[PDB]
């Protein structure tokens, strides 16, 4: 049974500088092996977080993730105009690798 | 400077076959497992297959298992994907992904990171 | 007493083994281990499972390696088995293409040496330097680069009785050996042609064998880069063996400076003398010998053929010979696992061979071990 | 306390050999890395030679590699830098420094005052002291001495304020000279006695020339 | 080799200011750098050891930062007793234990005019056959002072040397000593000897003289 990543909301609009959180849930107990990717239009995904919490080298410090049970939250502490993109959950704990359906943020 | 380049895209008729290429640069691919992921137009991201270049051990997603053969070349330092018996649904901008394995004997156990994605390359089944 | 080595200059698939420190009794406090061995490079994601949920508060051993420079770890955790609870170890490594899951199927002279590992982390700070000092199969010190306050820290019940003078000099050496190794890794990216984007390794080992006569039997001083022999000290304790072309460049540099001269003085002197003390201080455990406890189990994969397995449990020292014979020898067509560390100082191992059901009473397994006074032989007999 | 006492300075003719000694007080050289750094002086520091604490690996700078031989004795807790074939550029003051190891760095914490080593083709000459008769300023005028390391203090150091022992300007004739002066109240002249205690260790001279108006 | 470099070679900053000393390494020496304090005529001392850590005992006014290959030492508040030279050092690769060119730290203060003295050549030296006139300047700032000799009103230049002392760690001033050497036969040939001192703190030179 493939491990779907139920990611909601399908979209959400926030004003620049706002604090935004993006939830993500796994069909089983995926461990902290979860990473968050940012996909600007017509561009390849870029890693934001891995180990479900660790900021990836070079990524802005405002980005952060946190695991509570099997629910993963990607935090924007202060939204910036360069944060417009279809964000993605992911689980590489279990094979096959799968991603959430996405989260479209509108500015 | 780490940077991956994809090629082998274009057009193809349904049922044909194409050989995608993702030539790495700035790092020895033998240190990483190159995973292939595809995105249908305006849809989610689907994982295709993965190659451990040194040992050549490979795993394929059931959506393409039995049709796709993945390959790598350490000497050339590139990653290859063989697609056959193409289906209409296989239209996407294919990304080759660089898994970066972690460790647990650290005092703060890590997990690997799919840190570097390729720029992508469009492939239209039509 | 460590030696101050002040002189600057392959990928294996892990063999995952999930087992229990003791035979599993439902509801009885037992230890679950995930002993991954024979892998290289050092980085590896290991996590013990319980019904799909990751287990926390697990304990793991200090990184070491075998003679062939391949690493090994012992991830273990205190648990209690049951009927419902299924346990797996999720090991992931570069050689593997997907994480490997191994379900816990219930049915499945002397020498002081000093292993050091220096793993470069180009963007994650200073090199991860970990070093371990052994005596025979036992561990008695360690010094981790990433510890809170890096210090030569005891790991045996007979070494902590040493005074501060012991730990201050050993700690000084290790913080000097780390800085020596750190320099070595930088220059090896130069000798070869390597980008700064990759993590490499520099394993080093030295020690002093001591036969029963109480005099040095063979000194060791080896080095490996990226999991392959690089440059070694010959038994004469006067020359060097270079395993590749780059190891020749450095081999000359250590012949002009007569670095071997100091190694011989320590190896023939201070090295063996302390080994005798460690044996005198730790005579309780190092000089011990526990004969293996042997049991043979048979599980058929057919109504006329089966796999026969001979088990060796709770023996020390590690080295053991165990192989299958028909009528009293099957070196081929036999499966034999790497010797397993039970995590309490003892080890375990088993060997299996397929057999037709009939004439199984002709088969036998033979157990030879240092702690064993007389040869052994056994066969399955319900 | 933990200290490092240098010795063995002085003058050695170009091409001679010397043996500096660095006594260790309260800490055994058998368990620390003794190094040697030299100053021109008037220039920056230059690391000269180091000996590893326990193994004994002696390393040397590229310039003095093979001429100098650093060692250290545990019984006397001393360290030596046996210098040979001294050249013109080896004129310097040598500091014997201890070393401390941290996890990913090291540094020298305890030092010694630093013996001077002069290398020249001239012989030893004693100091010619004269008194500079004179708020008022009184002093002496040391002249035509060799080598440089002379010390001037007043009244065994009982007077310390107003002292100005200028640096030794090397005269055109290849000899050193300096002026020792001190300021004292005019109302105190004739009630207190001041004498310059010239002390020339390389020539074993100690002349006290009293200064009066 | 790892040829360290300290910028600037010398810097004069008024007391109470912030002093920044930059030491740069020709190779990435990671976080192994140290700073040493040495006063003239004394033995150096260690302040910063692990590229930022302050040595136990050193005042808190000292601080050091790491950046790529660049390193900086910062003194929060300049103090009198901190007049010294500060050498950076890398322990990345022993053999050699390279040091920097050194930095000279000076205290900047208000212009302080000098006091001029003259010492008549003593009889003892004259009997030997040598004479030495000494002109003294005590505790003056800044380090520039033109000591123009004048004998019998005639300019006698070309037979004198200058010896300035180090900055006064207490007052932050300078002292100078200029000497004119003439053989005993020359001494009896002239009667009036004087030294002229022109300084930033003096509007016009103050002449001191004497007659035999």
């Amino acid at each position: 049974s493939d491990i779907q990543m139920t990611q909601s909301p399908s979209s959400l609009s926030a004003s620049v500088g706002d604090r935004v959180t993006i939830t993500c849930r796994a069909s089983q107990s995926v461990s902290s092996a979860v990473a968050w990717y940012q996909q600007k239009p017509g561009k390849a995904p870029k890693l934001l977080i891995y180990s479900a919490s660790s900021l990836y080298s070079g990524v802005p410090s405002r980005f952060s993730g946190s695991r509570s049970g099997t629910d993963f939250t990607l935090t924007i502490s202060s939204l910036q105009p360069e944060d417009f993109a279809t964000y993605y959950c992911q689980q590489y704990y279990w094979a096959p690798i799968t991603f959430g359906q996405g989260t479209k943020v509108e500015i | 400077e780490v940077q991956l380049v994809e090629s082998g895209g274009g057009l193809v008729q349904p049922g044909g076959s194409l050989r995608l290429s993702c030539a790495a640069s700035g790092f020895n691919v033998s240190y990483y497992s190159i995973h292939w992921v595809r995105q249908a137009p305006g849809k989610g991201l689907e994982w295709v297959a993965s190659i451990s270049p040194y040992s050549g051990s490979t795993s394929y997603a059931d959506s393409v298992k039995g049709r796709f053969t993945i390959s790598a070349d350490t000497s050339k330092n590139t990653a290859y994907l063989q697609m056959n018996s193409l289906r209409a649904e296989d239209t996407a901008v294919y990304y080759c992904a660089r898994y970066s394995y972690g460790n647990s004997w650290s005092y703060d156990p890590y997990y690997g990171a799919m840190d570097y994605w390729g720029q992508g390359t469009l492939v239209t089944v039509s | 007493n460590r030696f101050l080595g002040d002189y600057v200059v392959i990928q294996r698939t892990p063999k995952i083994q999930v087992y229990s420190r003791h035979p599993a009794e439902n509801g009885k406090s037992n230890f679950l281990n995930c002993y991954v061995s024979g892998f290289h490079p050092s980085d590896i994601e290991v996590d013990l499972l319980k019904n799909g949920e990751r287990i926390e508060k697990v304990e793991h051993s200090d990184l070491s390696f075998s003679k062939d420079w391949s690493f090994y770890l012992l991830y273990y955790t205190e648990f209690t088995p049951t009927e419902k609870d299924e346990y797996a170890c999720r090991v992931n490594h570069v050689t593997l293409s997907q994480p490997k899951i191994v379900k816990w199927d219930r049915d499945m002279s002397h020498s002081m040496r000093y292993f050091h590992t220096s793993v470069s982390r180009p963007g994650r700070g200073e090199p991860r330097f970990i070093t371990v000092g052994y005596v025979d199969d036992t561990q008695f010190v360690r010094f981790d680069s990433d510890a809170a306050s890096p210090r030569e820290e005891p790991r045996a019940p007979w070494i902590e009785q040493e005074g501060p003078e012991y730990w201050d000099r050993n700690t000084q050496i290790c913080k000097a050996k780390a800085q020596t190794d750190r320099v070595g890794l930088r220059n090896l990216r130069g000798y070869y042609n390597q980008s700064e984007d990759g993590s490499h390794t520099w394993q080093t080992m030295y020690g002093c064998d001591m036969g029963p006569d109480g005099r040095l039997l063979r000194g060791y001083n080896q080095f490996a880069y990226d999991g392959k022999d690089y440059i070694a000290l010959n038994e004469d304790l006067r020359s060097w063996t270079a395993a590749d072309t780059a190891a020749q460049i450095t081999q000359r540099k250590w012949e002009a400076a007569r670095v071997a001269e100091q190694l011989r003085a320590y190896l023939e002197g201070e090295c063996v003398e302390w080994l005798r003390r460690h044996l005198e201080n730790g005579k309780e455990t190092l000089q011990r010998a526990d004969p293996p406890k042997t049991h043979v189990t048979h599980h058929p994969i057919s109504d006329h053929e089966a796999t026969l397995r001979c088990w060796a449990l709770g023996f020390y020292p590690a080295e053991i010979t165990l192989t299958w014979q028909r009528d009293g020898d099957q070196t081929q067509d036999t499966e034999l696992v790497e010797t397993r560390p039970a995590g309490d100082g003892t080890f375990q191992k088993w060997a299996a061979v397929v057999v037709p059901s009939g004439q199984e009473q002709r088969y036998t397994c033979h157990v030879q071990h240092e702690g064993l006074q007389e040869p052994l032989t056994l066969r399955w007999k319900p």
